[PDB]
């Protein structure tokens, strides 16, 4: 029995015929006569390898909007689903499905307090289910049973989510088109949709997953984050470059000012040891020599600015 | 001629400031294997082993470090670590089994240059310094340890390097750089300083000098007598000792800073190369008879070395090394090369006489250019 | 995932780019090598013999009509017909009009008898056409008419669409054609062409066309050329940009098809079985993404090895593992023969004999530069004599 009810956990083993063959052609067919009942989104991907970060996004969508349910993939390894890239044309074929397992046990107790119920309570055995499907690049989503808010959000929360994903892939696609060296071929804004304005935040788009120059980055220098996570490091090695290679310019200009003791280490460790000296201070074999010591100093230093040099100020912290 | 782009290499982390002479590759803790020491101003050394990316152990001295060298200076048999510090201290490690020194002592100060070598001849390691106002000193290891002082020279030129050189007749002997592309021989009398001088347009060139460069396999301390110079206006010079007068081998005129002069065999025959590297990061490489090997490395080189390295397997094999301004140093340890010449296929089994009767039983004569390229194609590409 | 043993090839010599190229870069010529800087600068690479060494030659090549501000997008170079003679050469840039790209295609080839190879003569005879789409890639393709051959020039376009260009016998000059002539196959595109093959067969009168598209769009045709039509049609849709496709025959033909986000892939017996045979290289993608790839013999055993380039500095190279050995464990397929690494991205290579000994180099052009590898001579010298001598000793038993 442990394993019994790991098994209608879907969990371990396979998928009913029913969830496998009839409940998507009536669910399917539900709508088509109109009823308080399936409300039939759908969407569109743009290439396959986006599957999975859009899965997992969903899953955070689904439980996120209803606490209750829980997400369930299941896909056809071979006309049998077996619970849970391979071959480049191949076409996979996945099943998401969403149910509140403790209220399969007791389908009368109470739903909510109609939060998250289109039509609960009777005996009735009125429930709600989530059923999302996918073909290679074609998702429809189809619920029952849900509050029509809570339905009309998520179809637009998964369309929305579809988008954004779709932008990356554009990005990427441009980031590729530069690495073979063909710069004015693609172009960033030669096709961009609401995040596919000229005012495009590229960084966010490639740093997150989820919705809240550049033509020529490359030149003689999870796909998504493998490509952007390298762009944005190639990126950075400038604006964290220049900055140390203006502020020598800087100095040169000025000096040819009291300077902190960081642009002074920078400027040590940019130069390079040419020469040194040293001797003995026949004195002390002590305050009077400490004394005696920096009146040789600064003597020296006198001695040094008739030369032609000029002290540097450290200046304070 | 030819020029190539080594790839494989290893970065080390590295964070001070150092002078050109402070760095170098040798056996520490007797294993027979090559370690990396390097010397940084601040006051440690750092031992880098294997490829880690940190240092295997760091050794603190006090004072600022100018020179670091691995030898048995001792003569126990045993190599040591020994550090001569800038005020005129001289610290010494053991490593073979932080690190607290084994002995100090105080000597002259403004050192500049050090060799261990035996230079008399009589089976004990002396240790020269050579100091940074034209003033060489040297000094013996005698047990009560404690070491004590010889000979000691004055020049004019300044003072950028020290060999030790097999003379004309099977006598070592201690060389000196001096400006102008010049050098000095000093005799280890127990005149004191013969100059020489070898054309030229400056006459305070910095001058640098390597000598005892191997010349065949198997005869490693059975000889020397080539030595090579090289000018800071880009003039390199291979020549060898001999009795009458030193025959030049060769000169070799470049338009870069030459800062630094090492020898390698990189070739694996015996002989040894002469590896000279600018301050931007050109390097060449030439053997004794002016084929140059041309390696650029797009950064700007705050110290160089080569030698033998044991990077990957427990292996000593040829390796560069440089030392980058971006807090780096890299290792390259794949620079072995099949020749230093390019030739292509048929003057290579044209040497051979057995293809020459091989291909005369054939009876095809080899003189028809042609006709031999075919039959190669069909035997390299159309074996059945 | 493992390698098989060390790479047998040495590098020879190393020559500087100021400034970088993309994969229509290099382009053959001649044994000579052409290589096209982004940036109007063209180089031509060979060899000088010197008594008992040679010496590698790199000079600098200077093309007449393309002002200093345009920007080369592709370059290609090929030799006429065997009824014809002479070198022709073309180029496609880009000039910046301000603040629009306008594009151009040259095309140099000089008719003055005695001067049709000599390079420098043709680099000044050029052509020049306006274009109306942004070029993506020249090749050229050899084609039968009547009783004779011709040469002609492709071009894939910015409009999905293959633009052909044909010389003029009358007044010596290339003109465009309409493609669907001689091309059936190459007709109702919906991408951008990134790289086409067209593989013809010997000895008779028919040939393979592949192409790979940005959307990942895969087609093969198996076409005539008397009757000009197409025999059969196969295709299929991966993911990710086709970066090359190229037909051989592994003894029966088969198609390679490189991807930038997934293994390269083979797919076999194209004749029998369409495209439903597909073996992939393993491992093959874990150095990033592939631009370049080449199919020849890089092992002297007569038979080809397939050679794989990443944007990860990578050059692995795979051997098939011929049924005929007969292990259909570890069944007939592809495993990792070696591989070496490099400093930059890896763009583009050739494979051709530029010293003269008759054993091939590989030039392979990267970011910084062109380089050219050699086999080791030491190798390849041992593998020679004990060819030699079985054959003597066989000549000597079958005779008597």
């Amino acid at each position: 029995k442990r394993r019994t009810t790991q098994l209608e956990e879907g969990e371990v083993g396979t998928l009913h015929p029913v969830f496998a063959r009839v409940a998507q052609r009536w669910m399917e067919f539900m709508v088509q006569i109109g009823c308080a009942s399936v409300s039939r989104s759908s969407a569109h991907m743009v290439s396959r390898f986006l599957l999975p970060s859009i899965l997992s996004e969903f899953t955070a969508l689904v439980t996120s909007m209803a606490g209750d349910t829980s997400v369930r993939i299941f896909e056809q390894h071979l006309e049998i689903f077996g619970p849970c890239s391979p071959r480049p044309a191949a076409e996979r074929h996945l099943l998401l499905l969403g149910r509140n397992f403790l209220q399969w046990r007791r389908p009368t107790q109470q739903a909510a307090k109609a939060m998250q119920r289109f039509e609960p309570g009777g005996n009735a055995p009125r429930q709600r289910l989530l059923l999302l499907e996918v073909v290679d690049k074609k998702l429809q989503l189809l619920t029952y049973n849900w509050a029509p808010d809570l339905g009309a959000a998520l179809g637009r929360a998964l369309v929305r989510l579809v988008q954004w994903q779709n932008a990356r892939a554009h990005l990427i696609f441009c980031l590729l088109s530069q690495k073979l060296g063909l710069f004015h071929h693609y172009g960033q804004l030669d096709f961009p949709n609401p995040f596919l304005l000229p005012t495009m935040e590229v960084e966010t788009l490639i740093r997150s997953a989820s919705p809240p120059p550049f033509d020529e980055a490359l030149r003689d220098i999870d796909p998504v984050t493998y490509h952007g996570q390298q762009f944005l490091e190639i990126k950075m090695a400038e604006r964290r470059e220049l900055e140390r290679q203006m502020k020598m310019e800087n100095l040169f200009v000025t000096w040819q000012m009291p300077i902190s003791a960081g642009e002074l280490e920078t400027l040590k460790q940019s130069s390079r040891l040419v020469h040194y000296c040293a001797t003995a201070m026949l004195f002390d074999p002590e305050p009077w020599l400490k004394e005696l010591s920096l009146a040789f100093l600064q003597q020296y230093v006198q001695y040094l600015q008739s030369i032609g040099f000029v002290l540097v100020p450290l200046r304070p912290p | 001629m030819r020029s190539v782009s080594y790839v494989q290499r290893v970065a080390l982390e590295f964070s001070g400031s150092l002078f050109p002479h402070a760095i170098c590759l040798g056996d520490v803790d007797n294993d027979t294997l090559n370690e990396l020491v390097v010397g940084d101003t601040s006051g440690k050394v750092s031992v880098y082993k294997n490829d880690d990316s940190r240092p295997w152990l760091t050794c603190s001295c006090q004072g600022m470090l100018t020179c670091v060298g691995v030898g048995d200076v001792c003569n126990k048999g045993k190599n040591l670590l020994v550090a001569v510090s800038a005020e005129g201290w001289f610290h010494l490690f053991d490593l073979t089994p932080e690190q607290r020194p084994v002995f100090k002592q105080h000597i002259p100060a403004n050192t500049k240059v050090m060799l261990i070598s035996d230079i008399d001849g009589d089976g004990c390691r002396e240790l020269v310094v050579g100091y940074t106002d034209r003033v060489v000193r040297a000094f013996r290891w005698e047990e009560l340890g404690q070491l004590v002082s010889l000979k000691k020279w004055m020049l004019e030129g300044q003072v950028d390097s020290l060999s030790v050189t097999l003379g004309p007749l099977g006598l070592p002997e201690l060389m000196v750089s001096q400006p102008g592309c010049a050098y000095a021989i000093l005799l280890c009398t127990w005149r004191d300083v013969v100059l020489h001088q070898t054309r030229i347009h400056n006459k305070n060139v910095s001058t640098h000098l390597i000598g005892n460069i191997k010349q065949g396999h198997g005869t490693e301390s059975s000889g020397s007598g080539l030595f090579a110079l090289c000018t800071l206006d880009g003039t390199l010079k291979l020549m060898e000792e001999m009795e009458e007068a030193d025959k030049l081998l060769w000169s070799v005129q470049v338009d870069h800073q030459l800062f630094a002069l090492e020898k390698l065999d990189v070739t694996g025959n015996g002989h040894e190369e002469v590896v000279a590297c600018a301050w931007d990061g050109q390097t060449y490489i030439i053997d004794h008879n002016r084929t140059v090997v041309r390696f650029q490395v797009d950064e700007n080189i705050r110290a160089f070395c080569a030698g033998l390295y044991a990077c990957k397997e427990g292996r000593n094999s040829p390796c560069l090394v440089y030392v980058t301004f971006n807090q780096k140093i890299y290792v390259y340890w794949e620079v072995q090369l099949e020749r230093m010449e390019s030739t292509n296929l048929v003057k290579l089994l044209e040497t051979k006489p057995e293809y020459h009767s091989l291909l005369q039983e054939l009876g095809v004569d080899p003189d028809d250019l042609p006709v031999t390229r075919a039959l190669l194609h069909q035997t390299l590409y159309h074996p059945d | 995932a493992v390698a098989a043993g060390p790479c047998p090839l040495r590098e020879d010599s190393f020559t500087r780019f100021s400034s970088q190229s993309n994969v229509y870069g290099l382009a053959g010529g001649a044994g000579e090598l052409l290589a096209a800087t982004l940036k109007g600068k063209v180089l031509g690479f060979r060899y000088q013999d010197l008594r008992q060494k040679i010496r590698p030659v790199a000079k600098e090549l200077q093309f007449n009509y393309i002002p200093v501000d345009a920007e080369i997008v592709s370059i290609d170079t090929f030799n006429k017909s065997p009824p014809k003679r002479g070198l022709v050469v073309g180029i496609t840039f880009i000039k910046d009009s301000g603040d629009k790209g306008s594009p151009f295609l040259n095309i140099y080839c000089d008719y003055e008898p005695g001067s049709e190879y000599n390079l420098d003569s043709i680099a000044q005879s050029c052509l020049n056409l306006e274009l109306q789409f942004t070029p993506f890639q020249l090749c050229h393709a050899e084609v039968q008419v009547g009783d004779q051959l011709e040469t002609v020039f492709l071009l894939s376009g910015n409009d999905p669409a293959i633009h052909l260009y044909k010389e003029n016998e009358g007044l010596h000059q290339f003109e465009e054609q309409p493609v669907e002539n001689l091309f059936p196959e190459l007709t109702n595109l919906t991408s951008s062409v990134l790289w086409l093959d067209v593989h013809n067969f010997p000895g008779t009168s028919r040939r393979l066309s592949a192409l790979g598209c940005q959307s990942g769009y895969v087609r093969v045709a198996h076409v005539d050329q008397r009757s000009r039509e197409v025999l059969q049609m196969w295709s299929v849709l991966q993911d990710g940009p086709i970066s090359r496709v190229i037909v051989f025959s592994l003894s029966e033909y088969s198609v390679l098809v490189a991807s930038m986000l997934e293994p390269a892939v083979v797919y076999r017996d194209l004749l029998n079985r369409g495209l439903e045979d597909q073996l992939l290289l393993p491992g093959s993608d874990q150095f990033d993404s592939v631009l370049c790839s080449l199919v020849t013999d890089v092992d002297l055993d007569g038979r080809p090895e397939v050679l794989v380039a990443t944007y990860g500095q990578e050059l692995l190279c795979y051997k098939y593992r011929g049924p005929e050995s007969g292990l259909p464990e570890a069944q007939h397929g592809f495993h990792l023969l070696w591989q070496r690494s490099f400093s930059s991205p890896l763009l583009a290579m050739a494979h051709v004999d530029l010293t003269g000994d008759g054993l091939q180099e590989l030039a392979v052009v990267s970011l910084k530069g062109v380089h050219i590898l050699q086999h080791s001579l030491i190798q390849a010298s041992e593998l020679v004599l004990t060819r030699l001598r079985h054959q003597v000793e066989q000549r000597r038993r079958r005779l008597q």
